[PDB]
């Protein structure tokens, strides 16, 4: 409770939901009816609050980060080994040339 | 975020209640005493003592979420891809490739 | 049409009203919330579709269902609110920062208002805080609630009502306990006064054996109603779930605008950058380098 | 509410007589704990109140 | 720009007021007509 994923579903329409939130509940002691109850503040939102710059201004190599799919395009970092066979047709004899 | 959703509360009124055994997310039941509780007509039972209350309570998926929702992943073994534009003497050829 | 518990009614102390706020969500990057409160809007009476009046449940010992105009509605968290759609227990308003939101029906000098806490902070979309959409700017990608009022964020379950008793309903004279039905409608009574005797009355009706008024109680067969599943209201013996109104106001994504700061002096040297900054609201500015090690910084700048 | 004066004033029709007088009126809480209101429940403490 | 005397002239009605605030006109981006630029603050009430 009271951190990121205190609240998970494999789905939003999933009906399984599994969570952990410290919730309890208390004596009414009001004579009117209610039902008092204290739970821990949404993990969600404290995440939220401290969750810091996102990847796309920190990855290193000058790497743009995008979604759906995940993935990192333009990305310069390393060498590219490159075995290429390239066709004889475009090659000019040195008779010629 | 979620939703504390609380059900609601029953009374047994000259009676006793028990917490049953559900199945929802962070689900919390518990059972007190008598109560005596009122609603608008001054009284909402008939015996001052013995008359229990069942409080309940839980959580769902605030409606919002359908926007304002994280999804946890983890990643493995990336396959790096690479379009490439080589050109040859005369001929240029735009080739996308693992 | 319920009548909840408020905890902040007119005066100060909690009292049962007609328009208990349940749930307020603010979720929209416009600054407009959404409100679910116990009374019916758009809807009269017999629950005929119109905008200009409203229902609610009077406060009476018949508590049948009363109606009023949209005019008299206040809506306010520390200044009055522009009321943006309205559609069943749902209200949408774009309000001013406060850290409370209240509802209030001003029928005549009765101003029966709820007050509910709410820290309702004034928010923005991208990179530059502002009071007001600028005229001239970058266009992002933002969420807004949707002011069709017949969109559907998500539901609400809604139960049959429980046993609403009353003691207007009961009399006591010379030691002994009547029931007074309203006229015309039957009555469900129950006792216990040695042994537990329950039925049904339509009359006058006497009864034997009980000489306290607290031991009896008495209420109308109100099966003709629907309540949600609120916390201040006492449940059915059967629970089950007999209804599903829809959630109005999805928010739905749209596009808006963001100002675009004043563009920053670059003074160069060897290996290095000084940017003059000027920014009148906080700007973000996020820097980082091209190599193994990121080194990523990131302020908020105000002033020059 | 909290403010930093306080006025008092009459409206005889298009005539408002209005005198206002400096006076620091912050919001105070009994107990150990803030809230803008009182709650529906919790503890009864010993409070002080002007009388109505 | 920004600093003091940004703005300066020989007399309040002095025509041949000569400042260099560095003010650059943007391209309008909305249908409606209107001119949008940027300019550095005053640097007189950057000194006060």
């Amino acid at each position: 409770p009271g951190a990121f994923g205190d609240i998970q579903a494999s789905s939003l329409d999933a009906t399984d939901i599994v969570a952990r939130t410290d919730i309890r509940l208390l004596k009414p002691s009001v004579k009117n009816i209610h039902v008092p109850y204290t739970q821990a503040v949404s993990g969600y939102e404290m995440w939220k609050n401290n969750s810091g710059r996102p990847l796309q201004e920190t990855a290193p190599f000058g790497c743009k980060i995008e979604v759906e799919p995940l993935r990192a395009s333009n990305c310069a970092y390393g060498h590219i080994p490159i075995s290429i066979d390239i066709p004889d047709a475009a090659f000019v004899r040195s008779s010629e040339s | 975020r979620f939703h504390t959703v609380i059900p609601s509360p029953q009374v047994k009124c000259c009676g006793s209640l028990e917490c049953k055994a559900s199945s929802k997310a962070d689900y919390t039941c518990r059972v007190f005493g008598g109560v005596y509780p009122f609603m608008w007509g001054g009284a909402q039972c008939f015996c001052d003592s013995e008359n229990t209350q069942l409080s309940e309570a839980y959580v769902e998926f605030a409606p919002d979420c359908t926007i304002d929702h994280a999804v946890a992943l983890k990643v493995h073994t990336a396959a790096l891809k690479v379009g490439l534009r080589i050109v040859y003497g005369n001929t240029t050829a735009h080739l996308d490739t693992f | 049409p319920y009548l909840g518990f408020c905890p902040y009614c007119r005066h100060s102390a909690p009292c049962f009203s007609p328009i208990k706020i349940e749930n307020v969500w603010d979720e929209s990057d416009d600054g407009s919330i959404r409100i679910q409160v116990s009374a019916q809007f758009g809807y009269n009476q017999a629950g005929t579709a119109d905008v200009t009046k409203f229902r609610y449940m009077s406060f009476d010992h018949d508590h049948d269902i009363k109606e009023d105009s949209m005019d008299k509605i206040a809506i306010s968290t520390s200044g009055p609110c522009r009321r943006l759609g309205h559609k069943g227990y749902f209200l949408l308003a774009q309000c001013p920062p406060g850290d409370s939101v209240t509802v209030s029906i001003t029928s005549g000098a009765s101003e029966n208002s709820c007050t509910v806490e709410k820290k309702i902070r004034r928010k923005f979309v991208g990179r530059e805080e502002y009071l007001f959409p600028p005229v001239h700017g970058k266009l992002v990608k933002c969420h807004v609630y949707d002011h069709l009022k017949e969109t559907s964020a998500g539901y609400i379950t809604m139960h049959r009502p429980g046993p609403h008793a009353y003691k207007s309903y009961l009399e006591e004279a010379s030691g002994e306990v009547y029931i007074k039905p309203p006229s015309g409608k039957n009555v469900t009574y129950e006792c216990k006064c040695g042994d537990y005797s329950t039925g049904i009355v339509s009359t006058r009706t006497k009864m034997n054996g009980c000489t306290k008024a607290k031991q009896c109680i008495a209420y109308k067969s109100d099966q003709t109603k629907w309540v949600f599943n609120s916390p201040d209201l006492i449940r059915h013996t059967d629970h089950s779930v007999q209804g599903k109104l829809h959630i109005p106001f999805r928010l739905t994504p749209t596009v808006c605008p963001v100002p675009l700061a004043h563009t920053p002096t670059v003074t160069k040297w060897f290996k290095g950058i000084t940017l003059h900054l000027t920014a009148t609201r906080p700007t973000l500015l996020t820097t980082r380098k091209l190599g193994l090690r990121a080194d990523a910084t990131a302020e908020w700048i105000t002033g020059t």
